[PDB]
RNA sequence: GCCUAGACCGAGGACUGCGGUUUUUACCUAGGAUGUUGGCAUAAUGAUCUUAAGUCGCCCGUCUUGAAACACGGACCAAGGA
RNA sequence: UUGCUUAAUUGAACGUGGACAAUUGAAUGAAGAGCUUUUAGUGGGCCAUUUUUGGUAAGCAGAACUGGCGAUGCGGGAUGA
RNA sequence: AGCGUGCUACUUAUACUUCACCGUGAUUGCUGUUUUGACGCUUUCACGAGUAGGCAGGCGUGGAGGUCAGUGACGAAGCCUU
């Protein structure tokens, strides 16, 4: 809900020497519309030498979550910057949406890395579907035969500040 | 808070009244105010404006330029308006019939305008006769040939004249002045 | 013991801004001081006979 | 002598628009769109999902 | 004879004002079927644009909106501690107090002074409502360097009449539709005097609204700032 | 002790171009200066005499008279809260027209002759210039130009 | 488009305007609050002084880039004092 | 027109007469524009970001542009030019 | 109730919005109703930090010309006093 994926799609402006200059598309996650468009400019800028004055956005359109309520795990590909250098990592996510991943891994990397959304690069989200394609074994570990699990020691929400009877934590 | 773009509650700058206590004055003020705002006349607009004006600004008028300006093409049967005092020039040769509204005469100009069968006549004389300035020819006296002004400006290579008390060989006319003096400026 | 400040601009542009930077004044005639002799000479004889020649055909 | 807001106040927003009689009566603000349905994106536009 | 006196006043007003109202109503005649015809043209480039963007997608092809003609601009800095220049511009675009806010055409010319005004104003493209609702509720005229209230629409026909405004859906439709005489229509609106917003802005508001902040270009999103402000 | 003589600092501004050296090229002798023309002030390094002080060297000024062999050119120079107005004698050597105001003479050529065709076509045109504005819409096709994906690539070094 | 819960305000003082409804030389919500009821006038109400509570509040004058200063003058009061 | 200039009937500068009108030749703004006189205080500064010199360095000394404090309270930084 | 990061609501400046009142600057109109204040009355809009310093409008004291045929031993002036 933090985000949302796009396609943006640009072009060069249109000059003489070439009339018909070629379309390029990246999927792009950003809050809102004008994030994206800014992203999309950002990453041309690096990859290509265009800027965004001698060219222009073609179309932004919202990419839904092809199957919203199966239970997938994705790998996601990223480049990000630390205090001290530049690195590439790979790590995996279990939800039911790319958005909803890609804001967990968001989490992940401001928590143990100390990234910051402006240090991080996705490279690439994908929907692993082989189990044997699950590397990682703290996602690994749920996608076992008849999985169940306790939840010990419940602590329950009281709407008073004094209760009357002594606290319980069965669950 | 504003970031402003002008000085804020700055007075107009210009006079809206008389400075004088003269009642009679004041009696003009109130009848061109009035012919001012219910006449759309400009000739009464400008009029109610030079009634405020100070002495230095109401330079007299002489009968000479009076005549002058009554050898304009089209204008000897104007009606001559003066707000100030006309007064007379002997230097004069001849001075035609003419009708002159003003402040004050001097005895001299009133007796040469009379002599010569004019008419000397006031300003609510002007208005009861003229009361949108029809015929008209308004006359300003000199503003810059008082003394005061030749010392305005003063400084090198200006060409002004030095405030001294003294005039002589011996005042403000050697080193500055002069390049057998060290400079001149 | 008199050591002080030297010299700064500080505050200087803003004091020249309160009431400039004004242009100077344009007229359309210039002041022909400063202009060669010759050309200027001449050009008093040929302002000269110009009005005399307007006085003239007016007449007629 | 006073300011009144023709959003809030009906007779200030007809003095200064009549038409918004007429927009109120015609229902506009309310219209049916009358048009059938179609799918302009189910062939070459689903490279929006992916390439 | 005053009571006298003021009927026979009366009398002459009554019939005198009734000789107007019906002058009134060939005009007011005119007015509502300038506004009809306004609103038809806007329903009718909605339907249009969206029937391009359905048949480009059948045809292989993108529909390409056309650019943004209108911004508005609103300044949510304060007084104290602008550079000269920023300063001169937010001063050229009548913004020299908060939550002030004006209506700029967009062009190279006008997109550079934006652009050095960037750090202290929020900005984008209003919507048709958004425009209705600022001119509405906070429109007033610079009669005579005075700020008078748009109460009726005999003050806009006397000042901008002459440039074939007639009322204040004239107004609007001028200023929504970049039109001919944008200029007088535009200038003659004093800035617009806005509320803090209810909300509140987000957390830090001096950083671009890309990174977070609030100033900058925002580009639809200026339509629910200034529900919240107005 | 400090030093600020009629030519200091001019090391740089002062030199001749690379390779450009020597004989100055007639061209500069035959250009004709009228009162009213603006022109670009340069000093030329070689030419000592009738030569601009380093603040007019880049000025651009209107020529108000015209000697032998020099312009005299008007320039408007900032001192403390105004403007006051200069007058620098200049060989030729060091002047040069400005071609904005060439530029603008064959504009105003074509104002007048526009408005004359319109005129005799019997309606009115606009000669105001324009900013440019922002661009209508557009229609892209993608015959044999299908939108191609990009992504950010993986860092490399390559020491 | 509709329904619904609260708060603060009531400047002005014959009429005059713009609109609306029209069933009308009429009426309106449309150029700024009126209607009604109870209590009180041996008083409900308002101001000041004293004091309590809450919150904030360094000693003035001066020279100074910078004073509450561990910088200087000032125990207090009258009259005189540039 | 001229006493300047050209081999000249060529030019130069300033003009008479004729024509071109609200798109009079980019944008935005303009509590309007221009002009004058007269006189006070001040002529120890200091701080911050950035650029920058001497110095191991300094809450050190010296410059640049802008904003400030001085001359200014108010909300925040407990406290603080 | 720590560190990184996202979100929802909420708190309150002499700042912003609407309204009241004071002042300043501008502004509308005012003579067969101008009416003994036209230095007046009236319509409307905007603005309000300040040392050194400038200017304006006022308050207070001794004495002088004019006026109130002013107050006063039936108590002037002074002095004390929720
Ligand atoms: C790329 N050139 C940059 C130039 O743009 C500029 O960078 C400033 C940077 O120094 C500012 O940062 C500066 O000011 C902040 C604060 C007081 O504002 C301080 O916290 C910071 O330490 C200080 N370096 C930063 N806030 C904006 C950049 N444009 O100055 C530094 C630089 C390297 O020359």
């Amino acid at each position: 809900s933090r985000l949302n994926e796009y396609q943006v799609i640009g072009r060069n402006l249109p000059t003489e020497s070439v009339p018909e200059p070629k379309l390029f598309r990246m999927r792009i996650f950003a809050p809102n519309t004008v994030v994206a468009k800014s992203r999309y400019w950002y990453f041309l800028q690096k990859l290509h030498k265009v800027k965004k004055a001698s060219g222009e956005i073609v179309s932004v359109n919202i990419i839904s979550e092809a199957k919203p309520t199966k239970v997938k795990t994705f790998g996601i590909w990223l480049r990000y910057e630390s205090r001290s250098g530049i690195h590439n990592m790979y790590k995996e996510y279990r939800d039911v949406t790319r958005v909803g991943a890609v804001e967990t891994m968001y989490q992940d990397l401001a928590a143990r890395h100390r990234a910051r959304f402006r240090s991080i690069h996705i490279l690439k989200v994908v929907e692993l579907e082989k189990t044997d394609d699950v590397k990682r074994q703290y996602v690994k570990q749920f996608l076992t035969k008849d999985l169940k699990f306790p939840l010990p020691h419940r602590v329950q929400k009281s709407k008073k500040l004094f209760q009357a009877t002594a606290p319980t934590t069965f669950y | 808070g504003r970031d402003h773009t002008s000085k804020q509650h700055v007075r107009s700058g210009h006079r809206t009244a008389p400075k004088s206590d003269n009642v009679y004055l004041q009696l003009l003020v109130k009848l061109y105010s009035f012919l001012a705002r219910r006449t759309d006349a400009p000739f009464n607009k400008v009029i109610l404006k030079s009634l405020f004006l100070s002495k230095i600004n109401r330079p007299p008028v002489s009968v000479s330029r009076i005549s002058r300006a009554l050898k304009q093409k089209g204008a000897a049967e104007k009606t001559i308006v003066v707000v100030g005092t006309v007064t007379d020039d002997n230097r004069l040769l001849e001075f035609p019939k003419a009708t002159i509204a003003a402040l004050r005469f001097t005895a001299g100009a009133k007796d040469r305008i009379l002599k010569n069968g004019g008419e000397a006549i006031t300003l609510d004389q002007l208005a009861l006769r003229a009361p949108k300035g029809q015929n008209t020819l308004i006359v300003r006296g000199p503003r810059n040939s008082r003394e005061a002004v030749r010392h305005f400006g003063f400084g090198p290579h200006k060409g002004k004249a030095p405030r001294i008390l003294s005039k002589g060989r011996k005042f403000e006319r050697a080193r500055g002045r002069r390049r057998s003096r060290g400079f001149k400026v | 013991m008199a050591k002080s400040k030297n010299h700064t601009a500080h505050n200087q542009t803003r004091k020249a801004h309160r009431n400039g930077i004004k242009k100077p004044k344009t007229y359309k005639y210039p002041s022909l001081k400063g202009v060669d002799a010759k050309f200027k000479r001449n050009h008093r004889y040929a302002l000269h006979g110009t009005a005399k020649a307007l006085a003239k055909a007016r007449a007629e | 002598v006073l300011k009144k807001n023709p959003l809030k106040n009906k007779q200030v927003l007809l003095r200064l628009n009549p038409y918004a009689k007429a927009y109120a009566a015609e229902k506009v603000g309310s219209a049916k769109v009358e048009q059938a349905k179609v799918k302009p994106s189910k062939g070459q536009f689903a490279e929006v999902l992916k390439n | 004879k005053k009571e006298k006196a003021q009927q026979k006043t009366a009398e002459e007003r009554a019939a005198a004002k009734k000789v107007r109202k019906a002058a009134n109503k060939e005009k007011r005649k005119v007015i509502f079927d300038r506004a009809a015809a306004y609103q038809k043209e806007y329903t009718e480039a909605e339907r249009s644009v969206i029937k391009a963007k359905r048949d480009a997608k059948a045809s292989n092809s993108y529909y390409v909106d056309a650019q943004p003609k209108l911004v508005f601009v609103v300044r949510i800095k304060g007084i104290n501690k602008i550079p000269p220049k920023p300063r001169k511009v937010l001063q050229l675009l009548r913004l020299t107090q908060i939550n002030a806010g004006v209506f700029v055409r967009l062009t190279k010319a006008t997109s550079e002074l934006i652009k050095l005004a960037e750090p202290y104003v929020a900005y984008g493209y209003p919507s048709l409502s958004t425009i209705r609702q600022l001119v509405y509720k906070r429109g007033f005229g610079k009669v005579n360097k005075q700020r008078i209230a748009l109460s009726d629409n005999a003050i806009i026909e006397a000042n901008l009449g002459k440039f074939n405004i007639l009322s204040i859906e004239d107004l609007i439709h001028e200023i929504y539709t970049v039109g001919p005489n944008f200029k007088q229509v535009s200038n003659f609106l004093w800035p617009f005097k806005l509320s803090n917003p209810n909300g509140g802005f987000r957390a830090r508001k001096f950083q671009h609204f890309i990174q977070g902040g609030d100033t900058g270009n925002r580009e639809q999103f200026i339509n629910a700032l200034v529900k919240q402000m107005n | 002790g400090k030093s600020r003589g009629y030519r200091s600092g001019t090391r740089y501004a002062f030199q001749r171009d690379f390779k450009k050296h020597g004989a100055i090229p007639l061209s500069t002798y035959l250009k004709v200066y009228k009162v009213g023309d603006i022109v670009d002030i340069k000093a030329n390094g070689s030419i000592q005499k009738g030569m601009p002080h380093k603040y007019y060297h880049g000025k651009t000024g209107i020529v108000y008279n015209v000697t032998k062999s020099s312009v005299g050119v008007i320039i408007n120079k900032v001192v403390g809260n105004r403007y006051i107005e200069k007058r620098v004698n200049l060989r030729v050597e060091h002047v040069k027209h400005s071609a904005c105001r060439q530029e603008f003479l064959n504009r105003v050529k074509s104002n007048a002759a526009k408005k004359r065709e319109a005129k005799a076509n019997g309606e009115t045109v606009y000669l105001k210039r324009q900013a440019a504005k922002p661009r209508g819409s557009r229609i892209i096709s993608t015959e044999g130009n299908i939108p191609q994906t990009l992504a950010p690539v993986a860092y490399e070094t390559f020491i």
